[PDB]
DNA sequence: ACTGTCTGGACTGGTCGGCGCTATGATC
DNA sequence: GATCATATTGTCCAGACAGT
């Protein structure tokens, strides 16, 4: 069940099993927060 | 933290003016001049012009992804 | 020269307002704190002495470092705001006091040893954003306009309101009618211990002395002669010479002269405090209550006590003279007699209870590992053995808890508040708030009540409703309050200046006494030049600003007091000489060009803060062309006089006080983008203008406070008029295409959190889409939106009741639970951002803002700046809405009725400056006592071709005549509310049901039901409606069935198994009936039962 | 028989929303 | 390391009561 997640401060892609995660931060720059990816699947929103 | 599109009033457009009324307004002359020869001449416009402050760029900064 | 204008000395205030801020009072406060507090708490404790033989420690200098968290692995990193509230962290840095060892009285080599972590305030000295830039605080995702000095506590920001206590070791005097008294109080304090001393005197003549935990008043000469005085001469001239004086304390001293010795009084202190006790026991127990509670603040030793019976004196003449008319009563109300207790002396006091149980802690553990290993062990390494017997955690669960409840050692609560992110202006009246310790349904009406020390200092209008009233006010924006000085200093160069020790010249009815900070130090021969020199001293810059002296010259007595202590709420004001103000048109020059800062327009004299004693002294001049001879002061910015929020009100002059108070609390509760980082915050509630604007007719205050770059509002075109009844009764009409164009568009953000908690055992909680086998299942299209991560997708529509993230719990005492994070029923929204990260357990944290779209509607609550507010009563449609001949569709109707009901004329001030300033161009100011006048607003209306009165011709949008009435209409700023009423819509049938008695729950988050009160009830009687009220209270809130024996009364027992009823009490097996009763009864009848009462229900026939 | 003193109880209702707390020093 | 018994004992009005 792994996912894809956007680091907070570098924003690059983050890689990591939230199931058996023993520690969840950004490998890259050392961050510990994550930010969830908005998905490709097309919304519609009404116009006012 | 945007200009509106449309007057809040009549619905008359006056985002497109508004960088060059804002652009005019930092060169140090009158706005109300620079609202007239823009053609806002209504002062629901002008009150829409004049009373928006830009602030978009101060939330661009802040990413959210 | 000129007269000088009030421009300049606005462009002085502005250029005060840059150099200190909004928040000075918590940042310097905590940085006094920081600097010094830890140190006095560590040498006022000193050392610890364990239970080991010839060993003790002694505590060395104590330092913080900067801001870091160790994480669940043991990796140290830097910590900042941001990353703590979003994790849920306190900002908090660690605590490193060296402990050194000593060992048959040599000193062994210093330990430093981490002790806890103290939090840190935003924006303070010891914090990591102390002099960044607002390109550095954009990086560290802070908004560079935040002020700042509020503590972050599990992620949720904490500000510490200020508290108006009354003045530690001075005495205030007063007189009970009631009681028919002279009472004086001091309130001593000592190592945050209070005490309250009290000297009274009755009718009869006798003077009391009441001393805490002592039951009963006891006689002051017996107080007197116990405390190391023995013959009555020493009492007689233990306070005054004066020839009524020494009489009233000859009647005192015969009246008491039963006892002469000082074991006789101490024996009856001692007896009155513990009766029935050994005679030895009561001379140690009260022994150690005068030590310990007869004015702690004088010191604990008994060398000192002779000491106390002088300051007892001080006390005696005050209740004396009250008594006898030679000196006026104190205002307990007045600001000079009045401290504010700031975030930095009470953090001290938690610190100190902090310090004092870690300290215990310690000491336990040295014993405890000195009796298991023995001494051996604890000295082969005495640098190991203190460290490993300290836990920092003990110290730091103290504190933060404090800081996160609210709740102070000592009885005093509601220290720490949640801060409020409602917009800007919330935010800084939050941090700029102080409290009272009275309570809040106690009638103070002359503590409620606005006193005339509060100029410059207190807020005159800014106040909440309610039972708050009074008690709670704001700090002026002028406001300033003084920090810590070393007062030895001070008291060295008033021994210095002149001023005759105490001990040395007896006081004297033609000598100036001299008080400093409240305490006597001596008697000088002229009191007015010693004040005049100390005065030239402090314009010259040779003493610091903080040193207050103020001269009191009555006919009966004569004083100096001089002030240098914390809590002082000051002002600035510009000095005046010969008429001549002190600040010329150079100095407002350097200070347009930069040259010159505020503290050295301070340093020069020219303008000086004056408290409220000072004051006294002091003639002020409200205008500069109003400064005469004799005026001593002259005002800075009479506008200055109110609050933050207050100053959003244009021209409150026009307004009345109630109307300007509902304003300035309403300006707290708009919406606007407050904070421009609004959506990287993980507030649980926000609120977001999507066009905020800045008002045509602001104060100038407003651009130099920051709420023209936070607007949390905008300009409505509104035209004062009767449209069918649906603006009546403070309603207002809106007009549904500027409603379809963005006009007032707002966006709620709510943030949910799911932590996946470890419980005991191994068993934790699991982030996964839960199975339909399990149970709990809520529903398949609930999980809809859920990924496999069991995570809401961002971008995704929600209802209530939807499932945000899919938890799943470890079964108690089967399959594992149900613990999924659900939206609210009553709440939908679009699902705005999902953050995951750990806690500081190391336990994962997802957490999932949900932004909401609120289109205004019928309802939602919009209100004026004029204390102006109402709901909107309709959607009028552009078409049917009516015009102005200019072609000027108003955005807003309201009511004729309510503009000269509540004497609003303000409003209508501010509607013709926004009319004019549209229509210029140029913003109109509505500051205080300097704004556009009236009438030069008319005048340029005229100009512009409109009606001097602003009333416009207007036709009817739906018959399309002409009005028969110019309809008044003009721009005027309309902010909406956070009370929409899709937050407070409320509705419930049936549903969940209180576990204890049977009814429906609390609020509106759980579907709670509706409280039909103790006053519906009695309406209903009233009403006459027997079986409406039966079926409200008793048929649709627990109604129920009991099985009751016929024979004694008692609650009958059904048994299922066996499906027979009986009673056990008394057996009747067949003489059992059912009756339908509420269960809030029968629970009733239990606690009766349990409180060993027996009630007999006697049954009768229905018919 | 009066008089001041000690002791006891209550301090309008309702609602929206949030914050935060409800273990620990020995024992094998 | 994993468990376990214990974990301290503000005002005002009205009724009852020693004191003179
Ligand atoms: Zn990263
Ligand atoms: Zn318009
Ligand atoms: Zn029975």
């Amino acid at each position: 069940a792994t996912a894809v997640y956007r680091c907070a401060k570098c924003g690059k892609e983050v890689e990591l099993d939230l199931a058996t995660a023993r520690e969840v931060r950004c490998p890259y720059c050392g961050s510990k927060i994550l930010y969830k990816p908005r998905p490709r699947v097309a919304r519609r929103v009404k116009a006012i | 933290m945007i200009v509106p599109v449309r007057c809040f009033t009549c619905g008359k457009v006056l985002a497109d003016k508004y960088y060059e009324f804002k652009k005019r307004v930092e060169a140090g002359e009158d706005p109300g001049k620079v609202l007239d020869d823009l053609g806002v001449e209504r002062y629901c416009c002008r009150r829409t012009l004049l009373s928006h402050v830009e602030l978009i760029d101060q939330v661009m900064v802040y990413k959210v992804y | 020269e000129p007269t000088l204008t009030p421009d300049e000395l606005w462009l002085v205030m502005e250029s005060y307002w840059k150099e200190k801020g909004f928040v000075r009072q918590h940042l310097d406060s905590y940085n006094a704190f920081i600097d010094h507090g830890l140190q006095d708490v560590v040498n006022e404790f000193g050392e610890v002495v364990p239970d080991i033989p010839n060993f003790k420690v002694k505590f060395g200098k104590i330092r913080i470092g900067q801001p870091e968290f160790q994480e669940a692995q043991g990796q140290r990193r830097p910590l900042y705001p941001m990353d703590a509230r979003i994790r849920n962290l306190t900002y908090s840095a660690p605590l490193y006091l060296e402990m050194i060892p000593v060992v048959n009285g040599i000193e062994q080599e210093p330990v430093e040893v981490r002790i806890g972590e103290l939090p840190i305030m935003l924006k303070s000295k010891a914090c990591r954003l102390y002099g960044l830039s607002d390109e550095e605080l954009i990086k560290l995702g802070e908004d560079p306009k935040d002020p700042g000095g509020y503590f972050i506590i599990n992620g949720s920001e904490r500000v510490i309101v200020s508290i108006e206590d009354l003045a530690p070791n001075k005495t205030l005097v007063e007189r009970d009618e009631r009681q028919n008294k002279v009472v004086a109080k001091v309130f001593s304090y000592r190592h945050g211990y209070r005490a309250l001393i009290t000297v009274e005197r009755k009718k009869d003549g006798i003077l009391y002395v009441t001393i805490p935990n002592v039951p009963k008043p006891v006689k002051f000469v017996y107080v007197m002669r116990a405390l190391g005085l023995l013959t009555d001469k020493e009492i007689v001239e233990a306070v005054s010479d004066d020839p009524r004086i020494q009489q009233v304390l000859f009647d005192n001293l015969e009246d008491a002269s039963d006892i002469s010795t000082q074991e006789e009084a101490l024996d009856y202190i001692g007896r009155l405090a513990l009766p029935g006790q050994p005679k030895e026991y009561r001379l140690r127990r009260a022994e150690h209550i005068i030590d310990n509670n007869l004015l702690p603040h004088m010191g604990v030793d008994p060398e000192n006590r002779r000491a106390k019976a002088y300051y007892l004196g001080m006390m005696a003449l005050k209740v004396l003279e009250l008594s006898l008319g030679l000196r006026g009563e104190d205002d307990k109300d007045h600001y000079a007699n009045k401290r504010l207790k700031l975030a930095g002396d009470l953090l001290k006091d938690l610190f100190r209870v902090a310090f004092g149980q870690l300290v215990k802690d310690m000491q336990y553990q040295m014993t405890k590992t000195y009796q298991r290993k023995g001494e051996r062990y604890t000295f082969e390494n005495i640098q190991r053995f203190v460290r490993n017997s300290i836990r920092p955690d003990v110290l730091s669960e103290r504190i933060e808890h404090a800081l996160a409840t609210g709740s102070w050692p000592g009885g005093r609560t509601g220290v720490s508040q949640l801060l409020d992110r409602t917009n800007y202006m919330s935010t800084l009246s939050h941090l700029r708030r102080v409290t009272s310790p009275l309570s809040r349904d106690q009638p103070h009406f002359e503590a409620r009540d606005l006193h005339g020390t509060h100029w410059g200092r207190i807020c005159p209008t800014e106040t909440p409703e309610g039972p708050n009233c009074g008690l709670v006010k704001n700090l002026a924006l002028m406001s300033q309050i003084t920090t810590g000085i070393p007062e030895r200093e001070v008291r060295e160069y008033l021994m210095k200046m002149g001023v005759v020790p105490i001990e040395e010249r007896r006081p004297a009815p033609g000598l100036y006494r001299v008080y400093l900070n409240g305490v006597l130090i001596g008697t000088v021969e002229d009191g007015r030049k010693l004040v005049e020199r100390i005065r030239a001293d402090r314009r010259a810059g040779k003493i610091s600003d903080v040193i207050n002296v103020a001269l009191y010259e009555d006919e009966e007595v004569k004083e100096v007091y001089i002030n240098s202590d914390d809590g002082r709420v000051r002002r600035p004001l510009i000095v005046v000489e010969n008429g001549k103000p002190k600040l010329t048109r150079e100095h407002v020059e350097g200070i347009k060009n930069g040259t010159l800062t505020w503290s050295d327009l301070i340093r020069m004299g020219v303008i000086e803060y004056l408290d409220a004693e000072e004051e006294e002294n002091a003639y002020v001049a409200t205008w500069p062309w109003e400064v005469t001879e004799e005026h001593t002061h002259l005002e800075l910015m009479p506008a200055a006089i109110l609050g933050i929020p207050a100053s959003l009100v244009p021209y409150p002059e026009h307004n009345a006080a109630p109307r300007n108070t509902y304003g300035a609390g309403m300006a707290k509760q708009s919406l606007g983008l407050g904070w421009a980082n609004f959506r990287i915050r993980v507030d649980t509630r926000g609120h977001l203008m999507h066009y905020p604007q800045v008002p045509l007719v602001n104060s100038r205050i407003m651009k130099a406070v920051g709420f023209e770059d936070r607007p949390a509002g905008q300009n409505f075109v509104v035209a004062v008029l009767s449209y069918h009844g649906y603006n009546m009764e403070d309603a207002v009409i809106i007009n549904k295409a500027s409603i379809e164009r963005g006009l007032a568009r707002s966006t709620f953000f709510r943030t949910y959190e799911a932590e996946e908690k470890r419980y005991l055992g191994g068993q934790k909680d699991n982030f996964e889409v839960p199975s339909p086998n399990i149970q709990g299942y809520l529903g398949e299209k609930y999980y809809r939106h859920l990924d496999e991560d069991g995570l809401i997708f961002p971008e995704s529509k929600v209802e209530g009741k939807d499932v945000l993230v899919g938890r799943t719990s470890p079964p108690r005492f089967q399959g594992r639970r149900e613990t999924s994070v659900t939206v609210r029923p009553s709440e939908k929204g679009v699902v705005d951002k999902v953050i995951v990260t750990e806690t500081g357990d190391g336990t994962k944290l997802v957490k999932v803002t949900v932004r909401d779209l609120r289109i205004p509607e019928l309802g939602d609550k919009f209100a004026s700046r004029h204390g102006q507010k109402g709901v909107i009563g309709l959607i009028v449609p552009q078409e049917d809405m009516p015009w102005t001949e200019s072609g000027i569709v108003p955005d807003l109707i309201v009511n004729p009725h309510g503009i000269p009901s509540r004497m609003t004329v303000g409003q209508l001030i501010e509607a013709i400056g926004g009319k004019v300033a549209s229509l210029t161009g140029r913003r109109v100011d509505g500051t205080a006592f300097i704004g556009e006048p009236e009438e030069k607003l008319r005048k340029e209306l005229e100009e512009l071709g409109f009606k001097h009165s602003g009333r416009e011709i207007m036709y009817d949008g739906i018959t399309g005549r002409r009005l028969e009435a110019d309809i008044f209409i003009g721009v005027i700023y309309y902010q909406r509310l956070h009370h929409m009423v899709a937050d407070k819509m409320h509705a419930r049938s049936r549903g969940p049901v209180q576990v204890l008695t049977k009814q429906p729950t609390e609020g509106r988050a759980r579907e709670g039901g509706l409280r039909f009160g103790e006053m519906e009830r009695d309406v209903l009687i009233g009403h006459g409606a027997a079986m409406l009220l039966i079926e409200r209270l008793l048929e649709e809130s627990d109604k129920t069935e009991v099985w009751v024996c016929e024979s004694c009364g008692h609650l009958a027992l059904e048994d299922k198994r066996r499906g027979k009823v009986y009673c056990p009490v008394c057996g009747e097996d067949e003489r059992i009936s059912k009756v339908e009763m509420s269960y809030a009864f029968k629970l009733l009848l239990d606690e009766l039962k349990a409180m060993v009462i027996r009630p007999s229900l006697r049954l009768k026939d229905r018919v």
